[PDB]
């Protein structure tokens, strides 16, 4: 049913479309370090969706992509603050089984859609209507 | 996999090409970890550079994609290890192997030119001061290009 | 006469020509503007590529004509 | 008490000094890794492939740890380049002290010296000289 | 009776009654032979502020055999080398065994007073203490100032 | 019923007074580097009180202000060795329980106090006729 | 409670901002504000964002308040722990001025530095010694430390 | 004359004034000794503020008294 | 006439002599080839020390024998 594209060579498809910009805008990632060979740490993304209250508030996020990436998922983790079901308010860390492309990962998926997802999941009507803390607010470590 | 795939690794492992190393990946068959010995009297010399190697789905219609692993200073390879060689890009040819293409980066080893230049910021300066350029690159190759193994 | 001639990054050049010229004098008379060497160049009008060796009046660009830029990389 | 104990850093820089200066055979090989490291703690050995094995004839190389506590407590013993051998585990390299006889019965005697002998003797092991070994030239990671 | 040889007890107990101006020397709990040491560093000296630890072990042989003596304290001296080995005639073939342990700390306490580069240990040092004198004693107050500030 | 000053401010606070020697002299504290704008680590000094076998040593610490100073307590710890209780003796920290300024931590406290309690409570009988180690020992770390 | 100065201060504050200023104050302290300047043009500290703490104390107006840079500075009258030597901050403070003047006094300060009164001794004689190293040294600070921070 | 002022550190300085001197020339003539701008000074004596623009005869200042000086707190 | 000095780092050097010179000559000339001061060099010949006053005919060193350098170390 076809071969698998090893890890390093799908982060570099990743990267340079990370880079030029084609879709949506509500979601953007790079590299962390930008120098860093070994792909590992990204930074990501996602602008709030309309009609929530979420809206327009940008959040950044950080994402790790392990040794088995694309086969494994990444871990994500919020840097700013929010309150999201799945979403650890100490840390900021994302529950894989609260999202479905995380607790059902396929390696035909991207931390673009990772992140597309977290913004649907935004528009989410569980999550739409929560009470989330003022804006500038960022967990530390 | 493809009838030409498994041939060509056979011929690579029966008869490697003198300094270098390569193999299939024991869980991918079209992924194969490289190593290429820094060239003689080269600024890279006594160095060991680890390089990747895939064959994507397309191969032989697609080029193989190559990228070296261990930072190197050269015109031609960027932060990440990208390569810049016509061979890999607009002017791979199917008839092309995987034996020429490793053989061609070794060669680019020992004959950088920054005319067409990847990372311009080390070829202009390969440009302008050549001398300083090719001791920053035997530091680079004592700092990154040993203590491999 | 003038011709214009646009990359497709999507900036236009103006330059001043004679039927007379070459395509290869249009592409030296690029270089002195843009300072692209002619190698890079590739010069496309009304559906043809262009040569090097024949002359405007060959492909018929006539006055204030269009002409299209690609870069080789 | 029976003896005098000789503190860790003399007896380190005892070993040291006989690890530059041609002891016995060369099928064993020890020396600092800093070289410039007051601590003595982090230090690197070899071992030559003993005759009449698949392990022969080949170089491996290891990373010796005197804590401490040496040498009234153990080494720490890692393989770095890949082998197939009974206590060398095959995602690390470390070495299963149990499994080691001179480990599993330490005594202030010892030297990393006799741990890289005691190594090489037990390649020659009947049940670890037919083994299956590995490329050479393949090292684990770290 | 007497733990060891009885020259030792008596030795180590007029060390600690008695002790030598600028050395600190007590023996560990666990090994009668092992001493810790702590040597300040002289005035008039580039260790001035500086407290540099040593070791000093006295062998089964002792006192026909001389006592073993190393710097843990990373210092710069023409006499001292990369791991605290330390180059003075008394410890090795100018040993005699009515020298005291008192008399081979007080040694080494003038050593660092007088650095003299004729001796070939830590060549380097010896030889930029011959090459540039003024940079070998600033290099030798830095590194006092990086090793025995926060030592004890 | 009062007002809350905010970390730096009580910092910069005691800081000054402890550069203009207000007060007994038995305790003593300052930055360490004195260029941390963060006005985090600070190194004190205690007097050995007398009548102790603690009398005229020189004790010097290392006290440390959280994020939550004052509100919070801040750690202490020993750095010249010394036989005490609440103190360990292989590293040199305080236990807070043992410390009752720890213990029943209030935001009118500051470090001066937090070393003149430790002063107190060497004159205490449970530690004033304890076997002290040699002048000059100290732990590392 | 809180003094209905403080309240209507603080509400001036918010409704109009001083242009180039964002003050605010600390969700579990109303008497704590959190500033940031931004660095004034045509200035060493253009490009950069510095950040800033202000604490009305306990005697606010009668006492002036108090206000520390929390960003690294090169300037002649901020110090190596961001205290700012300024008049009206001292003995030159009036119940009768706002916070609003104190900001914009700063914010003035940062494109107008003056080593006629010297809190950082070195940065003062280095501006008056070398004004063009000191504002030279003051961009690269403000590019070190003002931008990449926020 | 001579007269010195006492600062709130405790240090003393002694200069030599004539009852024809003003206030205001005290206080520039301690400048001129220890650089203390004369804005930032005031005088005090036997429970009075000293205004600049009188003399020491005017005060009864006599020979060899002591004046106090409070510094404004300029913090910094 | 000439001899050879033989050190134990393995080097042999060769000195035109002549039967009147002093060992201590013999010292001054090897110092001129080899640059050791004299001060850190004993000389040994058929189980014998030889010393700074005495002569090569002293100690009966004849024609092309062999004389062994000991560096003193200090």
């Amino acid at each position: 049913t076809g071969v698998k594209v090893p890890r390093n060579f799908r982060l570099l498809e990743e990267l340079e479309e990370g880079q030029k910009g084609v879709g949506d805008g509500t979601v953007s990632w790079g590299l962390e370090d930008d120098e860093d060979m070994t792909l590992t740490r990204w930074t990501g993304m996602i602008i709030g969706p309309p009609r929530t209250n979420y809206e327009n508030r940008i959040y950044s996020l950080k994402v790790e992509c392990g040794p088995k990436y694309p086969e494994a998922p990444p871990s994500v983790r919020f840097v700013t603050k929010i309150n999201m079901n799945g979403i650890n308010n100490s840390s900021g860390m994302v529950d894989a089984r609260s999202i479905p492309v995380l607790a059902k990962w396929q390696n035909s998926y991207s931390i673009k859609v990772v992140l597309q997802e977290l913004r649907r999941l935004m528009m989410s009507k569980e999550n739409m209507k929560l009470p989330q803390p003022p804006e500038g607010q960022t967990y530390n470590n | 996999l493809p009838r030409r795939i498994i041939k060509e690794t056979q011929r690579l492992l029966a008869e490697p090409v003198p300094g270098i190393k390569a193999e299939p990946d024991e869980s991918n068959a079209r992924y194969f970890h490289v190593v290429i010995a820094g060239p003689q009297d080269s600024p890279f010399e006594g160095g060991t550079f680890k390089l990747e190697l895939f064959l994507p789905e397309e191969y032989p219609m697609a080029a193989p994609k190559v990228r070296f692993m261990t930072k190197i200073y050269h015109p031609n390879v960027d932060k990440l290890g990208r390569i810049k060689l016509d061979i890999l890009a607009d002017k791979w040819s199917p008839a092309l192997q995987i034996r020429t293409v490793l053989l061609s980066i070794q060669a680019l080893l020992s004959a950088p030119n920054p005319d067409d230049p990847l990372a311009n910021d080390v070829a202009e300066q390969w440009k302008t001061n050549e001398a300083q350029a090719i001791e920053t690159a035997r530091a680079w190759t004592r700092l990154y290009a040993m203590n491999n193994i | 006469m003038q011709i214009f001639v646009k990359t497709l990054t999507g900036k236009t050049i103006t330059l001043e020509v004679e039927p007379s010229d070459t395509i290869e004098n249009v592409k030296a008379k690029i270089q002195d503007k843009e300072g692209i060497p002619p190698d890079q160049q590739r010069l496309i009008f009304a559906g043809k590529q262009l040569e090097d060796g024949r002359t405007l009046s060959d492909y018929n660009i006539q006055k204030e004509s269009t002409l299209h830029l690609v870069l080789r990389l």
